[PDB]
């Protein structure tokens, strides 16, 4: 580097393929297109990006509009531009680029290849940009670095990095609810999103993604997820409870940051038709119990509303009409093995369905509640014929869910029987105990 | 966008 001014003029490395990492880990798009911060804002008007070797790589330049309000009188929920994040995507050349910026902008280098340690590392230098500057703390940052960047900024928004976590939030709300802790804060994000990651077993297997997952301000909804990652409205109501960094580790603020991110991390293999709100909550309770919060299925007597809504009433599971029932035979499954020797659960029953389980959408996914059962059958080398039997996992029928889309699941008795039959076969013991009998 | 929420 020395090429000029402190983030103007840097070196850009390329990173792994956000896609082609979701797909790896069978969890789609969610990881940060717009990883490649700069810490340059573009004012409206005619800019000059210099770009040095590219050796044919693929380079662009994203200006995404973070600060995007609903227009007058327009219900934020009820906005014709809908909830994601806009942006210009220009093409980037070798040497000199003249880029007409409309609307004011932070700039993010957008440098991704299928062989990432064998790609360049590509200068950009913006000639004409303010330095904004950003967070980083596995750069060194401390809160001394925080504070002059909330005071120092040109743009509305700061961008912010740990080793998991990127975050773009207003200025504004920083200093109103972070103050000078911007170290706590991004700790807090990372070691939320460092619970999932745990869970998964990606430390285990080796696979912890170089892609971070961006946490950004929103002008529409409250808290969700979509293909960018996670949104958080910018509005003191929220932006007290995600940018205060006790607050997020606490109640319902660590249940929503957790939920969120558990939607970017929820695998196709445990999101069949109707557990796309289920699924994700494995990971909120995870969350909570790192974090010293009490178990909100404890909280809600969910443990005793779930065995009478889908045990005593007979249903299938696929009939459960409540997203917190559904969840409890997934945590009743973790908290029975981790505590009778099996601690690595979930870290090798994701494992297993990385590499075992089928490539299913839309009706076929129901094949995905069968490849679950026998994934917890074969980590554990324990027949779970029982516990799968009485929470209705084995019920044949043709089964209608509305989860965002439409399902029509067909489960025909042939289903249930080969699932069962390749169970018996392995000839694992059963339980000592009912699992579907543990409460907290 | 491909929106999954939370609607408290
Ligand atoms: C999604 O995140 C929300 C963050 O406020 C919230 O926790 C929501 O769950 C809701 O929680 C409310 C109490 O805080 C009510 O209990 C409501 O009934 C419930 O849906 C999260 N959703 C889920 C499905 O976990
Ligand atoms: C959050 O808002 C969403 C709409 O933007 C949606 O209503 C979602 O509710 C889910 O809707 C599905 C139906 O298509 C299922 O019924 C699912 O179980 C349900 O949760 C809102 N989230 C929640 C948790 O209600
Ligand atoms: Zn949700």
């Amino acid at each position: 580097g020395g090429g000029g001014p402190d983030y103007l003029y840097a070196e850009y490395r390329a990173l792994p393929s956000p896609r082609q990492t979701g797909k790896n880990l069978r969890i789609g798009d969610g990881f940060s297109k717009y990883d490649n911060m700069t810490g340059v804002y573009l004012e409206k008007g005619r800019h000059v990006v210099l770009v040095g070797k590219t050796e044919g790589q693929e380079i662009s330049l994203l200006l995404p509009n973070l600060m995007r309000k609903p227009a007058e009188g327009v219900q934020p929920t009820k906005d014709p531009n809908g909830w994601g994040l806009h942006k210009k995507q220009i093409p980037l050349k070798e040497g000199i680029n003249i880029i007409d910026v409309e609307t004011p902008a932070n700039a993010y280098i957008s440098y991704f290849t299928e062989d990432a340690g064998k790609a360049p590392k590509i200068p950009v230098h913006f000639v004409t940009g303010k330095a904004n500057g950003y967070f980083d703390t596995t750069r060194g940052d401390t809160n001394k670095d925080w504070v002059r960047l909330l005071d120092q900024a040109v743009s509305p928004i700061m961008d912010a990095r740990g080793k998991y976590i990127q975050v773009a939030y207003p200025v504004e709300f920083l200093k109103k609810f972070t103050k000078d802790r911007g170290t706590e804060l991004i700790n807090a994000y990372d070691k939320l999103i460092g619970i999932q990651y745990q869970l998964m077993g990606l430390d285990k297997y080796g696979k912890i993604p170089e892609n971070r997952v961006l946490a950004r301000v929103n002008f529409n909804y409250y808290m969700f997820r979509d293909g960018d990652g996670v949104a958080y409205l910018g509005n003191d109501g929220t932006m007290r409870m995600v940018t205060d960094p006790e607050n997020v580790l606490k109640g319902d603020a660590c249940w929503g940051f957790s939920h969120a991110v558990g939607h970017v991390m929820q695998m196709r293999p445990m999101t069949w038709g109707g557990m796309t709100e289920v699924s994700n909550n494995i990971f909120s309770l995870q969350a909570a119990a790192k974090t010293g919060n009490e178990s909100r299925l404890k909280r809600q007597g969910s443990y005793d509303k779930a065995r009478k809504e889908i045990i005593e009433g007979e249903i299938a599971y696929l009939q459960s009409k409540d997203v917190f029932n559904k969840l409890v035979p997934l945590w009743q499954l973790h908290l029975y093995f981790t505590k009778n020797g099996h601690p690595d659960f979930y870290p090798d029953v994701m494992e297993y369905l990385r590499n075992n389980a089928g490539n299913y959408g839309g009706n076929d996914t129901v094949k995905y509640q069968f490849e679950f059962v026998k994934a917890c059958c074969d980590v554990t080398k324990t027949d779970l014929t029982d516990f799968f039997e009485k929470w209705g996992f084995f019920k044949p029928g043709k089964f209608h869910i509305g989860d965002y889309a439409q399902y029509d699941f067909n489960v025909t008795p042939e289903m249930v029987e080969e699932t069962k039959k390749w169970i018996a076969g392995k000839g694992y013991p059963k339980p000592e105990t009912d699992i579907t009998e543990l409460s907290e | 966008t491909e929106a999954q929420t939370t609607p408290p």
